[PDB]
């Protein structure tokens, strides 16, 4: 979940949970979950030479 | 039991002891810091609504973080003055009857009479009903006079001991040890601490002073080491705990920088508000600088084997004779040479 | 009484840190700061390998802390603040003004407590950071560069032992010689490396000379150093007043949301001295902060010293049992009661009272059952290499009827 | 304060009142000590309204 | 404080003074007698 | 790459001016007799022989 | 370089003199100092005997 405009529309709306041996990461949230609303970010504070 | 009879009557058995006691002192310090010693980040303040006993308790919390933006060492401190000593420089004998876990003696009558005899002539003792499923806390007393009592642990040694070992900064184990001697490999902490095929490192002539408290499984090492954990149930502090346990080591850093990291204000390993100098209470974070713990050494104080030798007939400074006939007087070699008036 | 308000910038401990505002701190997982440091060389000849220059890349990370402060409200205060345009009579109005007066008076000290405790947190972190001078200064001097062998390192370690045993209480010992105190204060100051120089406005004095540090003490030590040792440079200092705020926006915001990464006067009365050749602050902040509040002052740290005494050792060699004079300690008895082996040790108490450790005190340790726990020892010695030895002195036989 | 700080403090008070008892007729030959502890006496009492 | 100060006392008049034309003696115990040095607040007062 | 090469070359050229002083110190220590022998030779004997 | 003799016995009977009568006396009927010496005692780098 990043709020990125999708590059292409997906056709053939079928059950995707059955075919999960394909793909490298499969997450299925029921209705909504607080893991989506996480924004931990890493920061750099400058370099010195 | 026979040794109890001998020590009570006035006999001298063929064994000699060393006493170890830890003393605490209040010091005033002095810190210097450079200009950009810290990058100190300020967050956003938030409040917690929280119900209380009658009304509400507003807790204001502001998170913050810090960076040491110095390439080298950008701050230095050094202890400066001596305030009043917190502890008492007394003689409170360590009781080993606070411990549970060793194999009991066969006749319980002997153990009960032995504990009863040991409790006579001592200050701190287990209480009489012997609380099973309990901590064996010694019974509290009335008010105190001159500070927190400091326990003295006794380590046995053979009688024929080179007495000149105790006139300088020595080690209670009888063989100097520690992580500080390196330079070739990884597993040379065990060879220094326990291997007796090769000689000692400090007193560069012999294996170890007392062979009863120096090997891997000697009497002193089986008694006071924390790895074997014999006195775990005892609530009182053991002042010679830090001398016998091998410190956990990672060999990535060089010796001198890790010596500098070990030299900071380490957390205390005793109790301050309590009366008998117990073990470290959980949740208590008090930082005390600990010299002569990272060098594995103890200093001998002004002590003598007779009260006649300890003081002279001049109305002034103390006596100065070394040995008279068979007695001795060890002169003070501690950092508190000219303090603590007598 | 009316409380006084302390401002953290006006304190002289403010020069030891760079405070910057940061609103989105709670979303920061790790902080990263980077260094790229190079080193020079010299060229030589003969049986020495030629050298190539070294570059060092050091990286450090933040450590997140917090500050918490409580603030209580009575239940009746809530009850008289829960009116909302129902009342206005002349009996409960006075109670409402008392409630809101206690409200404001309490909230003022709660807001002051953060400005008062930021200095406490800097003292805490600077105590947790600083190594001792007795261990910092010989390493900075006695080894030239590093990469030492065993030998010079061992000599350095012996020097460190002597230095800790000697120079530990040097302020209260050599207080009758002011020439030495200003001699190691400059040794303290000229032993720490400086830090980065990037800034816009700095701490300066009245003339305009840039300051070089802060030196925090106890108030008594401030008085002792101030009366006759160090020299006053100025009474007033120029102090920056604003924080410096930075926020993330635009490309940094979209990078943080998608990828998960991000990149980047006032005049105050405070005394300044000069030590060595550097100009430092000298603050002993005890009356402005930590006064009549239940928190202990740092720089009142404790040390632990371990004392060791032999107890009943008898000098075995007949050479060592000598008397310095003939009639030293004579007794009327026909046998001198000092040839006998000693059984006790006499030392001094905290107050100077003479006390005694007799061997009767050892029954709490040697008369335990732990003297007979040889089983684990036997298990340990049975698991090593043993050779086939004769069994003459350890074997018992039986009679054979002869 | 707890027990041990009070006990060490009471020992300090005992030694101090045993020593600092006639401090003008003992240290009469030192004019620096008298002006030293007069400023201790004056800067020890709290002001008033 | 519920304490008491011991002054300059001795069991023998021989050991309480020394033969130097000046201060008093300081030897604490000789064979079975004793001399207790002054620990009272009146150390530099009350001339002898 | 070019910035690293230039930054390297600057210190390499620095090293000769930094090592000239080392070579001068080397020849001056191997050229110098001790003071405790030079001083009484030039004082006690007038000329030699 | 440091030099020390170990087993040297002062052979001249005049040379074995004592500065005082009761200098280092003992308890036994024969003092253990007329016997020829067999060791030497000196100091280490740190001051340990």
């Amino acid at each position: 979940p990043a709020g990125i405009i999708p590059t292409g529309n997906v056709l053939s709306t079928i059950e995707v949970c059955a075919h999960r041996c394909i793909f490298d990461f499969f997450k299925q949230i029921r209705s909504d979950d607080n893991s989506l609303y996480s924004a931990q970010f890493d920061i750099l504070l400058g370099t010195y030479c | 039991i026979s040794l109890t009879h001998q020590l009570r009557t006035g006999f001298h058995p063929g064994i000699a002891f060393t006493v170890v006691r830890q003393d605490r002192f209040a010091t005033e310090q002095l810190l210097y810091a450079e200009r950009a010693s810290e990058s100190y980040f300020v967050g956003q303040i938030q409040v917690h609504h929280h119900d209380a006993i009658g009304g509400v308790n507003f807790t204001l919390t502001q998170p913050r973080a810090h960076v040491d933006l110095g390439v080298g060492y950008t701050a230095v401190c050094a202890t400066a003055a001596l305030r009043c000593p917190l502890t008492d420089m007394g003689n409170t004998a360590q009781n080993l009857f606070f411990s549970r876990g060793g194999v009991p003696m066969l006749h319980d009558n002997v153990t009960e009479s032995l504990r009863r005899i040991t409790a006579s002539g001592g200050r701190l003792n287990p209480t009489e009903p012997l609380p099973i499923f309990g901590g064996l806390r010694p019974a509290t007393s009335a008010g105190i006079a001159r500070g927190q009592a400091s326990v003295c642990e006794f380590v046995a040694m053979p009688v024929s001991t080179d007495l000149q070992y105790f006139r300088t900064a020595c080690n209670p184990r009888g063989r100097a040890s520690g992580m500080l001697y390196m330079g070739d490999r990884d597993a040379d902490i065990e060879a220094i601490m326990f291997d007796h095929t090769q000689s000692d490192v400090a007193y560069t002539d012999r294996a170890t002073l007392n062979p009863w408290a120096s090997q891997k499984h000697s009497y002193g090492d089986r008694l006071y080491n924390g790895t074997y954990n014999l006195t775990g149930a005892s609530p009182i502090y053991s002042p010679c705990f830090k001398f016998f346990t091998p410190a956990e080591v990672n060999t990535n850093c060089n010796t001198l920088d890790r010596l500098l990291m070990e030299a900071k204000a380490v957390a205390s390993q005793s109790s301050t508000d309590t009366e008998y100098q117990f073990k470290r209470p959980p949740g208590s974070t008090e930082m005390t600088q600990d010299p002569c713990g990272l060098f594995q050494e103890a200093y001998p104080p002004l002590c003598s084997s007779d009260a006649a030798m300890l003081r002279t007939a001049h109305a002034g400074e103390t006596g100065a004779d070394e040995v008279h006939l068979a007695q001795y007087l060890i002169r003070d070699a501690s950092p508190l040479r000219g303090c603590l008036p007598l | 009484n009316t409380l006084n308000f302390v401002r953290f910038l006006e304190l002289g401990l403010s020069v030891a840190c760079i405070c910057t505002k940061f609103p989105e701190l709670a979303y920061v997982r790790d902080g990263v700061i980077q260094f790229e440091v190079q080193q020079p060389m010299i060229a030589r000849d003969g049986p020495h390998p030629v050298d190539q220059p070294v570059h060092n890349y050091m990286v450090k990370r933040i450590h997140k802390r917090s500050l918490s402060a409580a603030f209580a409200i009575a239940s009746e205060a809530l009850s008289l603040l829960s009116n909302t345009y129902v009342d206005g009579t002349e009996i409960d109005s006075s109670l409402r003004i008392r409630a809101i007066q206690q409200m404001a008076r309490n909230l003022r000290t709660v807001l002051d407590s953060f400005e008062r405790g930021t200095a406490d947190q800097l003292l805490g972190v600077l105590l947790e950071k600083a190594p001792p001078l007795s261990l910092l200064s010989p390493i900075n001097k006695f080894q030239p560069e590093g990469h030492l062998n065993r030998v010079a390192r061992a000599a350095l370690l012996s020097d460190l032992k002597r230095r800790v045993c000697a120079d530990m209480f040097f302020m209260t010992r050599h207080a009758r010689e002011p020439r030495l105190i200003s001699a190691y204060l400059s040794d303290m100051v000229s032993c720490t490396q400086p830090s980065v120089m990037v800034s816009r406005i700095t701490h300066t004095n009245t003339r305009g000379r840039q300051v070089d540090g802060v030196l925090v003490t106890t108030a008594t030590l401030k008085r002792q150093l101030l009366q006759g040792i160090l020299q006053i440079d100025d009474t007033a200092a120029d102090v920056p007043v604003t924080y410096g705020e930075m926020v993330l926006q635009g490309t940094n915001l979209v990078t943080a949301l998608v990828m998960g990464k991000a990149v980047r006067n006032a005049r105050v009365p405070a005394d300044l001295v000069i030590v060595g050749d550097k100009l430092v602050f000298l603050e002993a902040l005890e009356r402005r902060v930590y006064q009549a509040t239940r928190v202990a002052y740092p720089l009142i740290g404790n040390i632990d010293i371990t004392f060791i005494m032999p107890m009943g050792v008898f000098q075995a060699n007949s050479m060592d049992r000598y008397t310095r004079h003939a009639g030293d300690f004579s007794t009327v008895s026909e046998q001198d009661p000092r040839q006998f082996p000693p059984q006790g040790i006499f030392f001094y108490n905290k107050d100077g009272i003479l006390t005694q450790l007799t061997l009767r005190d050892a029954m709490g340790t040697i008369c335990h059952s732990s003297l007979l726990d040889v089983e684990a020892t036997l298990v340990a010695l049975r698991q090593q290499h043993l050779d086939r030895q004769c069994y003459f002195g350890v074997y018992v036989a039986e009679g054979t009827e002869d």
